[PDB]
RNA sequence: CUGGUGACUAUAGCAAGGAGGUCACACCUGUUCCCAUGCCGAACACAGAAGUUAAGCUCCUUAGCGUCGAUGGUAGUCGAACUUAUGUUCCGCUAGAGUAGAACGUUGCCAGG
RNA sequence: UUAUUGGAGGUAGAGCACUGUUUGGACGAUUCAGACAAACUCCGAAUGCCAAUAAUU
RNA sequence: CUGGGGCGGUCGCCUCCUAAAAGGUAACGGAGGCGCUCAAAGGUUCCCUCAGAAUGGUUCAUUCAUAGAGUGUAAAGGCAUAAGGGAGCUUGACUGCGAGACCUACAAGUCGAGCAGGGUCGAAAGACGGACUUAGUGAUCCGGUGGUUCCGCAUG
RNA sequence: AGUUCGGAUUGUAGUCUGCAACUCGACUACAUGAAGCUGGAAUCGCUAGUAAUCGUAGAUCAGCAUGCUACGGUGAAUACGU
RNA sequence: CGCGGGAUGGAGCAGGAGCUCGUCGGGCUCAUAACCCGAAGGCGGUGGUUCAAAUCCGCCUCCCGCAACCA
């Protein structure tokens, strides 16, 4: 699981959901990639479980790029207490991430067998996904 | 400077410093190692040695 | 249950600016509160102990620049 | 000084003959000597040897003096090297890669009885730095002057 | 090697910071002093209006000749208090240019000083 | 460590002037001149 | 044209190449006098003039680093209508980034030529 | 209240020049590319605010 | 006080974020500090410029280095005019005040040009009514101590 | 005085025996110059020509003895008592 | 679940590292133990404050004490 070595501040305001993709919208290491159409948090178990859908589909053999990563920590109160008395621990890690956001890219492989390694990566996604590769002209 | 050391005469040579003999100059100041010819020949050499030790030319 | 170790905060300063820029001032008028110098006094305008701008004369309070990154503050008699 | 005269002779125009001088205002000429022991035996026995009072330099517990210095130029710092030169320097040749890569030369001495006028010895080192801009340049220049490189 | 100092430039430096708070007007201009290898220039400058009143110099064809740098100084000093006492200049401020206040700027300075300008 | 210090000058009962000072780093009776109002002058007022 | 001293957000700087020095500005020579070094005539200060453009400095050329910088579009957003959609529509304002490009200072006063 | 004009300030956005977080290269930590931030900022709106002299009130 | 009460924690002051680019703005929201220190770490005049790295030397030297250091202390805002570093003299870490402002329910809190009296530093212009700024504090009543052209119960 | 005490270790050059001194001999010369400044707990020998100390010889044996066996020179202190 | 305390040679205890036993070597003994003489050997960790950390900041892995309710 990706998560910081270490943070300045362990208790964050949770970040804001709204709007469209600030940068990284475009293939810029790998030759195709994945990109979000829909908004959610993205937590680090749940790009463990997409990179190991990938790279299981594909051998080992072409290369991933994660395009994100889980910076922004988020608290969770203790089962069964009132409101209040103090912020919660942390619970785990998340990235944001907004319409067009390419999560992975993958090199190395044809386009059809990478077309079928971000699909089996997209099913694990809590985001509509789409196919893309690098823009030209 | 602020407000000892003169030139002594240390071959001659003049010179200044603090640990104190007339001169062309006309003058008188305070006054071992010529450090190493050849001092010594090199190692002879094993096969030198050798045929130099038995007389075997 | 728990507890929380934070909750504390001074008093706000009610620092800033206290005059417009071209507004008429008696000697004296405070025109910035500030922690240092984040913007100097100009021309008839007095730097305080504790970095306040105020006016030295009765003029035109007038925010101008000062170098690249800095700013100043004067005032200008009104004739 | 001896040096200063060898100097003033026709050194600069050997430097000028060998590196194609335009003005002998561009001959490197040594800049000054700083000698620096890295305390009032050490202060002493460097302040006898040097000729002037030595400056502690304290750290920057911090601010404790650890060591003391002196640098000459002129007359004095020509007289020091002509003496380090002749009467100091065979009781103790030298190194002739350790240059700055500028143009300035540093040597350390390990016993301070090389020198003519101690209980626990101690070492000091010297620096000579000159206006040379290469270490060719200054290489030449100190072998003209005649340091045992 | 070893690189130089300009003297001229830290100079400009510290007088700049002099100048941080020495400033003249119309009613006491400042006497800012600049001093050469060789000669020493005053000038009466209204920095208000940044408009120069008198000057004088050692290079000047009346207050040159061959004579100790102090004593030049001197005279350069005499010859600006007489035209700033010419023209309407009785109290000025002393801008030593941002060397020590010694020597020849000190000369200067007590030459106006005697010859009439207050300060 | 730190202490008050009440200082008087002689020619005088004003006793107006009050300051701190490190007993441990000066244990001596400190003395200052001040200017006192009854005599419209400086003077050398002392720890009591 | 040079120099002093000001004003202006580096369009003014920095760097890389050339030309210059009679007066001037300098590097320079000396430590006797004012003065000065936690040590040093290095700097500060004073006397000067053998020497040199070598450097600082001035003029010419480079857009190389820095600096300035549109138009057009985009993000955001005041207001309004729809709407509950990680929203839509209309209107006004309008970035940041990036692009064209600008820029190797302009200029007041005084003195010298 | 609006119009015009001047000003103070660092949010939205953006950006990585500082602090911190982070992904691939290359080279012998530097550089190249690409990202993240309430307590990051080389930047920076819309608004709102403070004032000055015309229209309406 | 309290997302019922209890138990736990908290209670005054300072700095930052939340705070929506003036100011203000809450929660048992997110982070820290204070209940001092300094006889110079105050005033003034003069001088000075840092961290780091590389290169050589049994701290010393050179070049890049707008601060990436330092600023007594938490943070923020500032500062190479240096507010950072050093040196000489010094005590303005004065007395009587104070136009006019900031803040503010009140009581309080904050800034302040100038005026007079006497000084310190500086050649001089000038600066100085503590400390780069913002915490380091507690009303009244009562009692102790010093001063006092005040009162003091018929008069002294 | 770790020294004109000490001579371990090491370098070099040799002598002799032996067919042959690398492993692995003895001795010599020059140089080098270690630990060691009277030794914890504990423990050994010795009653007189003994202990201590100093030399000498022999067997084995080409060469190799700080060991063994033997020889003399100098030569003590103490034993109250079980 | 809330509050607090502890992690020290190999063992039990002291606390900006010492007592006792344990190990090793030697001694005593026919031998062992006991006993005697010498030698070696240590701040639970993870990041920071700090010129410097067993010491101080927070947390982590366990143990230990009070409490975990009025319905
Ligand atoms: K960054
Ligand atoms: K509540
Ligand atoms: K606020
Ligand atoms: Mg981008
Ligand atoms: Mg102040
Ligand atoms: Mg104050
Ligand atoms: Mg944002
Ligand atoms: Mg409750
Ligand atoms: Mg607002
Ligand atoms: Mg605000
Ligand atoms: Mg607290
Ligand atoms: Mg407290
Ligand atoms: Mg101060
Ligand atoms: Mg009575
Ligand atoms: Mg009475
Ligand atoms: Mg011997
Ligand atoms: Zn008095």
């Amino acid at each position: 699981m990706l998560l910081p070595k270490r943070v300045k501040y362990r208790r964050q305001h949770r970040p804001k959901t709204t709007g469209r993709s600030k940068g990284g919208n475009y293939v810029t290491f790998g030759e195709f990639g994945l990109q979000a159409t829909t908004t959610s948090w993205i937590t680090s178990r749940q790009i463990e479980s997409a990179r190991i859908a990938m790279t299981r589909y594909m051998k080992r053999g072409g290369k991933v790029w994660i395009k994100i990563f889980p910076h922004t920590p988020y608290t969770k109160k203790p089962l069964e207490v009132r409101m209040g008395a103090g912020k919660g621990a942390v619970e785990g890690w998340i990235a944001v991430v907004k319409p067009g956001r390419i999560l992975f890219e993958v090199a190395g492989v044809s386009e059809e067998v990478a077309r079928e390694a971000l699909r089996l990566a997209s099913h694990k996604l809590p985001v509509k996904t789409k196919f893309v590769k690098r823009e030209e002209l | 400077m602020k407000q000892e050391y003169h030139q002594v005469i240390f071959f001659k040579f003049l010179s200044g410093s603090t640990k104190t003999m007339e001169w062309e100059d006309g003058k008188e100041y305070p006054v071992d190692i010529s450090h190493p010819r050849q001092k010594f020949a090199a190692a002879d050499g094993r096969v030198e040695r050798f045929n130099k030790k038995f007389g075997l030319k | 249950v728990s507890s929380t170790k934070n909750g504390r905060d001074s008093e706000s300063k009610r620092l800033g600016a206290k005059r417009a820029d071209g507004q008429f001032v008696t000697g004296g008028s405070i025109l910035y509160r500030q922690r240092g110098t984040k913007i100097y006094p100009g021309e008839n305008v007095g730097r305080g102990g504790d970095d306040t701008l105020f006016a030295k004369i009765d003029g035109v309070v007038k925010f101008e620049r000062k170098g690249r990154d800095k700013k100043q503050v004067s005032v200008y008699a009104v004739a | 000084n001896r040096l200063k005269e060898k100097f003033n002779t026709e050194v600069t125009e050997n430097l000028m003959k060998k590196f194609n001088y335009s003005s002998v205002m561009e001959v490197p000429k040594i800049d000054k000597i700083v000698v620096n022991m890295g305390l009032d035996n050490a202060v002493e026995e460097l302040e006898l040897i040097t000729g002037q009072k030595p400056l502690v330099t304290k750290a920057k517990r911090e601010g404790m003096p650890i060591g003391a210095k002196v640098t000459l130029r002129g007359e004095r710092m020509y007289e020091f090297l002509d003496k380090l030169i002749s009467v100091s320097l065979p009781r103790v040749g030298v190194s002739k890669k350790a240059f700055d890569g500028r143009g300035n030369y540093t040597l350390g001495v390990k016993e301070q009885l090389i020198f003519p006028e101690v209980s626990k010895v101690r070492g000091m080192d010297i620096v000579i730095v000159t206006t040379a801009n290469t270490d060719e340049e200054a290489r030449e220049l100190l072998a003209n002057f005649g340091m045992p490189f | 090697m070893i690189s130089k100092i300009d003297k001229n430039k830290v100079r400009l430096k510290r007088h700049a910071r002099v100048r941080t708070n020495l400033s003249g007007t119309a009613e006491k201009p400042r006497l800012n002093v600049y001093r050469s290898n060789k000669h020493i220039y005053a000038q009466i400058i209204d920095d208000n209006k940044g408009v120069t009143l008198a000057q004088a110099s050692s290079k000047d064809s009346d207050i040159a000749t061959t004579a100790t740098k102090v004593e030049l100084a001197t005279k350069v000093g005499e010859a600006i208090a007489k035209k700033a006492a010419d023209k309407g200049i009785k109290e000025i401020v002393f801008d030593r240019g941002g060397y020590l206040y010694h020597g020849r700027v000190k000369a200067l300075a007590e030459a106006a000083r005697e010859s009439g300008l207050e300060f | 460590v730190r202490v008050n210090v009440t200082l008087a000058c002689t020619e005088c009962g004003d006793r107006n002037y009050i300051t701190t000072k490190n007993k441990r780093n000066n244990p001596e009776r400190i003395e200052m001149k001040k200017y006192c109002p009854r005599l419209n002058k400086y003077t050398l007022h002392r720890e009591t």
